[PDB]
RNA sequence: AGCAGUACAUGCUAAGACUUCACCAGUCAAAGCGAACUAUCCAAU
RNA sequence: CCGAGCCUGGUGAUAGCUGGUUGUCCAAGAUAGAAUCUUAGUUCAACUUUAAAUUUGCCCACAGAACCCUCUAAAUCCCCUU
RNA sequence: GAAAUUGAAACCUGGCGCAAUAGAUAUAGUACCGCAAGGGAAAGAUGAAAAAUUAUAACCAAGCAUAAUAUAGCAAGGACUAACCCCUAUACCUUCUGCAUAAUGAAUUAACUAGAAAUAACUUUGCAAGGAGAGCCAAAGCUAAGACCCCCGAAACCAGACGA
């Protein structure tokens, strides 16, 4: 009686856009740059390239009414942090070539 | 340039082809298998 | 239907197909049945080829 | 061989028991030195390259 | 659970004692490994009999040459307890195209590159 | 499987498999999804999706329904207006 | 027996190992020519040249392996040098 | 129901003495001539060229051919003296 | 836990993926259109 | 030996589970999982054979994989070089 | 599991059938068994001449006889001058986890006694955008061949007889 759950594509990692990063019950790895979320805290790739986990700041937004309680009753001087992954876009958008000679 | 002829020609040394040198093509007979 | 020395069409398409190739084509002469098989794809070049020759 | 010089050849297995038992006082007596000395005349090894 | 065992990297700091006492020199570290197989891998981990047939050493007692950088050293520490580790040594140099016939490597670790079989003079 | 019909002594199809499924004749098999049409109401936009989606088998199911057919299923078709006809032959397929 | 007093001498442990005993020729035509070369020696001196040319190899590997890694850090240092100045500074600087 | 087994002075002195191998093992093992950043793709060109052998080999099967002569040197099994 | 709240574009379509795993089933989803712009057969129709 | 006679035929009846299964040689070759009126059986899995096509496989450097209090160590995943 | 429709050949006197445990059960539906229906065997071997019988040599399974036996042990093996003495060796099969000195099976000899598919695929021919001696298949196919699926062993049930 168990499922898998977790990261599906590890740190350098190439991926390709709509690939599944990681599959979790609650947020244990947040959306960074290029990775989106789906409605059940799936993390996917919006972009081809690699991937990359980090440490950042943590900012919840104002209407978060939850998170934002917490981060008032902190100790000034104090920052959370989270893990993120993101995608590093390999490609770029596209080229510009010549088609005709008018 | 002769590959017709000279294996014609190698026939005419060889013995009297007949019913008792003759053999099916190597690969065109599975041997059969038995359970003894 | 290859009548004649075939060894020599064997070494006429080797010369043909490896520069296509980049590397010598396998292949196989089977002398009896007068049948030169080739691994890869090559009949619309093979054909060519063999038109210009004159056959 | 050594078992059938036994039998066949009781002289020439004296004295290779004999050349064993020389070796052997050999090896004690540089047991007792501490190197300074000189090996034993049979102690000393022919060698090949 | 028996799992694979990771040594700790002190083991394999060389002391001033160790150097006196097997000889070798940390300033000057030997070139390649001469490595020979003298355990068995039956009842070990499927991990060490693969090890060991990576680095050639299915035969025992079947002396092989490996070189001695970080990632074969790493290869060999997993085995470690099934092999003996001597340095090659080159007492004259390493063998010539003329000499590739006639060489031989000896017991002491040394790779000679003359093979006589006659005695030496006196 | 019937291999050997009592009065013919041929192989027998297995008509269970001509009613649920399509053959390609590049040996691909398409079939519906089970419970396109039941309980729609309690099921998501997303997932009645894909449950009306042809989908093809794999290769182990494939092999198996070969051989529950005769070769006439197996046979090259030219129906006019095919909506599958495209389908029958593989493209730019390197293996 | 005497497998460790001999490996003290510098030979092989077992006296079939090599050395004479066994490297040389058994036997020899009673005219003095020289017999053909026995299988076992054949065959030793075909694996003692592999190991040989093996030896050359994996010295030479890492040989050209320590110059080629030599060249890389010394053009760093050049590249570092390469974009010293490229143009005078000519700002609040006289 | 096992009854106790005792260690011997020979067993000890045999595993003293494969003790001593592997200590020395380590000593060897602990001077790499080589530090792993040099190490780093000195063998990569023999490592490549040894991999198109095998995948040369794995691309050249093809069935033998066939020769004329094999055939027909099968007549010979009715070969007489006249 | 064998439900409820509360919305009614839980519209259409479509790259690429995940999955208790083997199958069946199940899950996520860019772009685009249009909006908003904040189990099987059986039985009834 | 009649808790329902005997004989022939249907009948080489069905199930269940044992037992048996006949010359030689060479090559490859031992896995331990899921569903089921299913656990004395089976079919998809695991391993395994032959042929074929092609290109990486194994070992594994750093970096990297969560908060919630981790027994927290022994380890894992990923992974160039070799 | 059809049909419409289609539409061929066919000259008894032969056999890569058995040869006494085979081939019919068959020397015979007899002997024998059963009240009855019914069940149901076994076996023979000269030669041209037996109006040639002292003629037709013998040699071959198990079993015996010729010819019992001498410390000790799966009965052998290594051997040995020497049979034995010495040394080595826990019958086999099946099954129980890959473990039979514990459970199964076998007096012995002879005879009998058990894997039967060809759709696909592969291999080897033929021909080839076609193949095939109508039908079928075909985006290199198609035709032909080769090669794959054991033996013995319930109760019961049904039909019709036989029997107080
Ligand atoms: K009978
Ligand atoms: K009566
Ligand atoms: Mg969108
Ligand atoms: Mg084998
Ligand atoms: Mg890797
Ligand atoms: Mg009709
Ligand atoms: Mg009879
Ligand atoms: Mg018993
Ligand atoms: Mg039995
Ligand atoms: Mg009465």
């Amino acid at each position: 009686s168990g499922r898998r759950q977790g990261i599906k594509k590890m740190e350098g990692h190439y991926v390709h856009a709509g690939n599944i990063i990681a599959t979790q019950r609650h947020f244990r790895w947040h959306p960074g740059a290029h990775v989106g979320v789906g409605k059940n805290k799936c993390l996917y790739a919006l972009e081809e390239g690699i991937v990359r986990y980090t440490k950042e700041v943590y900012v919840p937004h104002p209407r978060n009414t939850e998170a934002v309680d917490l981060i008032t009753r902190l100790p000034k001087g104090a920052v959370l942090y989270k893990t993120f992954v993101h995608v590093v876009p390999a490609k770029p958008e596209g080229t510009f070539k010549l088609v005709a000679m008018l | 340039q002769g590959g017709g002829a000279r294996a014609l020609d190698l026939l005419r040394g060889l013995p009297r082809v007949s019913l008792a040198n003759l053999k099916p093509n190597p690969g065109s007979k599975k041997p059969e298998r038995r359970p003894r | 239907k290859v009548e004649g020395d075939i060894w020599a069409l064997q070494k006429d398409v080797e010369d043909f197909l490896s520069p296509l190739l980049g590397k010598t084509p396998v292949t196989q002469v089977n002398e009896v049945t007068g049948t030169l098989r080739i691994k890869g794809y090559f009949d619309q070049e093979l054909k060519a080829w063999l038109l210009e020759k004159g056959f | 061989v050594l078992a059938d010089l036994a039998i066949y050849e009781p002289k020439t297995f004296k004295s290779l028991a004999a050349l064993a038992s020389r070796r052997r006082h050999e090896g004690f007596a540089a047991a007792l030195g501490d190197g300074k000395e000189p090996e034993g005349i049979f102690s000393r090894v022919v060698q090949y390259h | 659970k028996f799992t694979r065992s990771r040594i700790p990297e002190k083991v394999f700091q060389a002391s001033p004692e160790d150097h006196e006492k097997y000889g070798g020199d940390p300033q000057n570290p030997h070139k390649l490994h001469i490595v020979t197989r003298i355990k068995s891998t039956r009842r070990r981990p499927y991990w060490e009999k693969d090890i060991i047939k990576m680095l050639g050493l299915e035969k025992a007692h079947t002396p092989q040459v490996h070189k001695n950088i970080p990632s074969v050293n790493a290869k060999l520490k997993v085995v470690k307890h099934l092999i003996r580790i001597k340095p090659l040594k080159l007492p004259q140099g390493l063998p010539a195209e003329e000499n590739m016939s006639n060489t031989c490597l000896k017991s002491t670790g040394e790779l000679v590159v003359q093979w006589h079989l006659k005695p030496v003079e006196q | 499987l019937t291999y050997f019909s009592a009065r013919k002594g041929k192989r027998k199809t297995v008509k269970a498999v001509i009613d649920r499924f399509l053959r390609l004749h590049c040996g691909l098999w398409v079939r519906r999804k089970a419970g396109y049409k039941k309980k729609l109401w309690k099921k998501t936009p997303a997932r009645k999706k894909r449950l009306r989606e042809f989908v093809f088998c794999n290769k182990t199911q494939s092999k198996l329904l070969d051989k529950m057919t005769t070769s006439f299923w197996k046979r090259r078709n030219w129906y006019v207006d095919d909506p599958y006809q495209k389908y029958h032959d593989r493209t730019n397929l390197k293996v | 027996a005497g497998g460790q007093w001999r490996l003290q001498q510098g030979l092989a442990a077992n006296p079939s190992g090599y050395g004479p005993l066994t490297e040389l020729p058994d036997w020899s035509y009673a005219d003095g020519r020289p017999a053909p070369p026995m299988k076992g020696q054949l065959r030793r001196k075909a694996e003692r040249e592999t190991f040989a040319r093996r030896v050359v190899l994996l010295s030479q590997e890492m040989d050209a392996g320590l110059q080629a890694w030599q060249l890389r850090q010394q053009k760093l240092q050049e590249e570092q040098r390469k974009q010293e100045n490229a143009l005078k500074p000519k700002g609040a600087s006289l | 129901h096992r009854r106790p087994r005792f260690v011997s002075l020979r067993a000890k002195q045999n595993m003293i003495r494969r003790l001593e191998i592997e200590a020395e093992n380590h000593y060897w093992l602990s001077m790499p001539y080589m530090t792993r950043e040099q190490e780093r793709g000195h063998a990569a060109v023999r490592r490549r060229e040894a991999f198109e052998a095998i995948k040369a080999a794995a691309t050249s099967k093809f069935p033998p051919h066939r020769f004329i002569a094999d055939q027909l040197d099968h007549l010979n099994v009715t070969k007489k003296w006249s």
